[PDB]
RNA sequence: AGAAGACGGUCGAACUUGACUAUCUAGAGGAAGUAAAAGUCGUAACAAGGUUUCCGUAGGUGAACCUGCGGAAGGAUCAUUA
RNA sequence: GGUGACCACGGGUGACGGGGAAUCAGGGUUCGAUUCCGGAGAGGGAGCCUGAGAAACGGCUACCACAUCCAAGGAAGGCAGCAGGCGCGCAAAUUACCCACUCCCGACCCGGGGAGGUAGUGACGAAAAAUAACAAUACAGGACUCUUUCGAGGCCCUGUAAUUGGAAUGAGUCCACUUUAAAUCCUUCCGCGAGGAUCCAUUGGAGGGCAAGUCUGGUGCCAGCAGCCGCGGUAAUUCCAGCUCCAAUAGCGUAUAUUAAAGUUGCUGCAGUUAAAAAGCUCGUAGUUGGAUCUUGGGAGCGGGCGUCCCCGCCGCCUCUCGGCGGGGCCCGAAGCAUUUACUUUGAAAAAAUUAGAGUGUUCAAAGCAGGCCCGAGCCGCCUGGAUACCGCAGCUAGGAAUAAUGGAAUAGGACCGCGGUUCUAUUUUGUUGGUUUUCGGAACUGAGGCCAUGAUUAAGAGGGACGGCCGGGGGCAUUCGUAUUGCGCCGCUAGAGGUGAAAUUCUUGGACCGGCGCAAGACGGACCAGAGCGAAAGCAUUUGCCAAGAAUGUUUUCAUUAAUCAAGAACGAAAGUCGGAGGUUCGAAGACGAUCAGAUACCGUCGUAGUUCCGACCAUAAACGAUGCCGACUGGCGAUGCGGCGGCGUUAUUCCCAUGACCCGCCGGGCAGCUUCCGGGAAACCAAAGUCUUUGGGUUCCGGGGGGAGUAUGGUUGCAAAGCUGAAACUUAAAGGAAUUGACG
């Protein structure tokens, strides 16, 4: 069933951007859904998203770029211990000149850059480029 | 799929562990039968007392008599066929004579044509047929 | 896409935004809470209450009329059933179809429909242990549930 | 003080007989496989393989085999012309 | 009583445990008997003395297991100390010299140390590194310059030769010295010591993988070659030889263990339509996995780029009931404690060697750890090192609170001198000690009040549960009918008919076949019947009744995280098959004959047993097949249809309309399906899904690792048994196979 509610999430905003979809909505809605879509973000890798309340769960509508690649989703969160942080982002991302790993510190949501200027480690996301 | 789950070690573990008694190349070296099989005991090569030579016939797509040595091994008291490499080398190895015999290079399959021979001579009452077919050291009297 | 059915179904009630009472209702959470009351007290199931109420009568949902829902008002007064309806609802059903299997033998569908229901039970009870709402004891026993119902 | 000694008890190698399990092997005679690869008797399969083929089960048969029943198409028909 | 599939218990090990090693894009994989640490045993056990300290083996006591001398009464035996030998063995050193270094024991500066060092053996292995260089010729060439080219000047070159030529050196040998303990070895050097014919480089190769000759001899499917592919049958680029070349090269070969290579064990990170492969189906305990939802925006400042935009210290809370740095504060000392963790970050602790890696003319390097210097040595001495990082998990400490669990108030409770009743008992206090009773301080208990905006997040395009009107060859149990079929009864007429690539056994004038009318028994439910229906899969169709059960839709019905998948364990499971029983309609293994055929123990015929038919037990498998696990998300079209709902625009009917109901036209949910396409997949065939996959991980179940041997043997278990389930190896084997292509033969 909906175990994770990124995978469910992140699946149907890279797999629209591949269509050129415009953009897009996500069903089930989330505060590390929102916590997460605000890096990309800054980052450019999507337009501004409008959720809308639904008294229940909530709905995003993502807007969408050209610029979005893929974003995918390390499904168990694993706990990356900053000396790993390299040999991930080795791994996971297509070189080192961009691409992001989104994760999860005792100082909030944010990419792999932000981890590392403030000196943290955390639970790996998931990653977009 | 793949299990995938985070508190799931073990369940991997114990995948990747029985799921090797399904590989060939480990359950010769990790079951057992191998050490209890090969004359040659895990051993590299080993020493055996020439009982006869025996000619064997290649396999068909290339007629030929390859020209072998019926061994009994020492540690085993285990028989064996050993192709005597090289022209005309059966014609040194005398019955009664003490060989050295290592294996193929196939470790187990037999090599090419002579159909089920594992192994090779090397020596020959302290010689090496390599110094003989070469007419550097001569055969001991 | 269900328990125990390949039917991978949707049809389900749905509620607005809004919550606020709709004005034509007179009544008030008192007047809702004296007829809640008065059909438990006649022998009405918290569902078959919430029924009642809203064809007939007026409260789209009792919980926003009042502060809270159904089987609290009856709880909170002592009308409430022994069991949970929702389950011997289940437990009703089992012995229904104990009977027949009883007096038919051969019913081979009777046979799953039986061991599914059992099945739905048993799955029910075991949060009712934990959500502690039944005694940590209470089982199912084909020959005491008759007598349960 | 005090040796040799003797009654008792305790750990207990050892020896004798059972039990188990491990491992390792002796064996009259029997039946497979493989080699392997050129003998005889057919010709089962692949072409509509001359009998669409195959599974399971059964029963049969010098041998492939054959025949029932239920299947399968991996067919030799994605159709049969209200 | 304790332990157990979070896998105990049992078995095994080619297992003394760590520290490390070689491998290695990241992750592992195997090895670690290996000098450092930790353990154990001295043939095996047991017991012993003695000892602080031992159950001590360079003690002894037996026994067992070994073995020596003998005067035959007796006696002495323990190398897994060092040397050495034997046996085993593919597989491993000298009866060497010595306390000089480091250390130890002693009563001790003084002896001893096979601990240890030093030689010898020593392609276990690592470092450095000769096996020649150079001038002039003779030439053999080729970039400037010169020449139309041929030629030449020549700064450039390089090939072979003459060695023309001397120069240079080491390998040796050996005066001498150092070394050391005495040597040896090394470092130092006198003296001799290079023209190849010497002071002499070999091992494999020379088709490809793979760098290197269809050079030349010989053999001629032999010998032989060839890890795989292969060559060899009279010119072999393949054998044996010759010459030439290539790779590495003082090393180099084959023996096999093992790692990469292996995206062929896949955590990262394989695969499951067909290639090896998803349980027949379903339930289900452990396990794994599980929606959303709870302090924030904001404030105050310092600092980058009147305000706006980056960048920092702040607004862990509570306590002060606790310390104190006659009444104090001030706040640290204590604890509510971080709800209870998980997580993250900082410490501390982490034996050295090894490792990573600071520093350093070891002549470099492996190494070594020193060295450097100051100094003409008058300095009668200075100066610096012996860096650091990692060191899993668990354990300890301190920050953070991103996410994951987990917790707290609801048949009432926190606090609020809120108040009392009951009891308790501590101790200050009555100039001291006892008694009684108090006040008070602290528990415990408990009457009765005040305040607390006093407590339930929501309902999941999650689930569970109620109700509604349909729906459906879903299941059972009754009941009813239909034909044909064979059987018989009767009657009519008459001689062939059934069967067939053709015929006969067969049935028949004892009148068969045919015709008619009657009964019979059992079968099976034709057309209607469909990419139509239902169930889980086996699955499921004459009428009617009854009996439960179910999907879907509908639903401002209720419950509220209850769920997914699931080892283990259950329910059901064509046919065939088996025990019971009932029945014998046809068909029909087996079985009998006729043909056909070279034969047919086959097909094609004619009989017909088990069984197909029923009721009762078992069995538990299919090509049980969509050869597609289940749940969950997302991505395009377009047509159709089953059900439910909703809406509309029709009308036939149907009535005055209606309600309907029947058609039409839409929408909506969930069903069975179709086509179409450069989504995107896909080896390919193909696939709305087999799509979302090097852009690698939503959850989870099963399961494959070349083919056979083999689904065999053996073991276990179930079964009455067929058999079912679990399920090896030796051996052999190079492809077997899959998808598509041309062929070519049906
Ligand atoms: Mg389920
Ligand atoms: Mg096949
Ligand atoms: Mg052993
Ligand atoms: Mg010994
Ligand atoms: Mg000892
Ligand atoms: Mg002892
Ligand atoms: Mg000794
Ligand atoms: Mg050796
Ligand atoms: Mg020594
Ligand atoms: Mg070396
Ligand atoms: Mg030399
Ligand atoms: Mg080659
Ligand atoms: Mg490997
Ligand atoms: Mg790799
Ligand atoms: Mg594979
Ligand atoms: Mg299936
Ligand atoms: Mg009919
Ligand atoms: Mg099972
Ligand atoms: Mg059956
Ligand atoms: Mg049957
Ligand atoms: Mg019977
Ligand atoms: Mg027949
Ligand atoms: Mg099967
Ligand atoms: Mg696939
Ligand atoms: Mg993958
Ligand atoms: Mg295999």
């Amino acid at each position: 069933v909906r175990m994770n509610v990124l995978a469910d999430a992140l699946k149907s905003i890279n797999n629209a951007e591949k269509r050129g979809k415009r953009q897009v909505l996500i069903r089930p809605c989330s505060k590390v859904i929102v916590r997460f879509l605000t890096v990309m973000m800054k980052h450019g890798y999507i337009g501004e998203f409008e959720i809308i309340d639904d008294h229940r769960a909530g709905k995003i509508v993502v807007n969408l770029t050209g610029r979005l690649n893929k974003c995918g989703v390390i499904s168990p969160r694993f706990d990356v211990q900053l000396k790993d942080l390299e040999k991930w982002q080795n791994n996971l991302l297509p070189s080192r000149q961009f691409g992001f790993i989104v994760l999860t510190t005792s100082a909030g949501i944010m990419d792999h850059e932000e981890a590392r200027r403030k000196h943290t480690g955390g639970k790996i996301l998931g990653f977009f480029f | 799929g793949k299990c995938r789950g985070l508190r799931t070690a073990r369940k991997l573990r114990s995948h990747r562990r029985d799921h090797k008694w399904h590989d060939k190349q480990y359950k010769k070296a990790h079951l057992g039968t191998a050490l209890k099989a090969n004359p040659f005991g895990g051993a590299s090569h080993a020493k055996g007392i020439v009982l006869e030579k025996v000619g064997v016939e290649a396999k068909q797509p290339n007629s030929a008599i390859r020209k072998c040595v019926r061994v009994q091994l020492i540690k085993n008291g285990k028989k064996i066929t050993a192709f005597v490499p090289n022209d005309g080398c059966l014609n040194f190895i005398e019955e009664n004579d003490e060989v050295l015999v290592a294996g193929f290079g196939r470790k187990g399959h037999a090599v090419g044509d002579i159909p089920g021979v594992r192994f090779k001579v090397v020596k020959v009452a302290n010689v090496s047929l390599l110094a003989l077919y070469k007419g550097k050291k001569e055969r001991p009297r | 896409g269900r328990m125990h059915a390949p039917g991978k179904g949707l049809s389900q009630s749905a509620l607005p935004y809004r919550r606020s009472v709709p004005t034509w209702l007179k009544l008030t959470s008192d007047d809702v809470k004296e007829q809640i009351y008065k059909l438990a007290k006649k022998g009405l199931t918290p569902s078959q209450i919430g029924v009642i109420l809203r064809d007939s009568h007026g409260v789209a949902q009792v919980r926003f009329v009042t502060g809270n829902k159904i089987l609290r008002i009856l709880k909170s007064k002592g009308l409430a059933p022994d069991l949970p309806e929702d389950l011997y609802h289940l437990i009703k059903k089992a012995v229904a179809v104990r009977k027949h299997l009883e007096r038919n033998r051969k019913d081979k569908d009777a046979k799953f429909r039986l061991i599914l229901i059992e099945s739905r039970i048993h799955r029910l009870a075991r949060y009712y242990k934990t959500k502690r709402v039944l005694p940590p004891n209470w089982k199912y026993e084909s020959s005491t549930a008759s007598a349960l119902v």
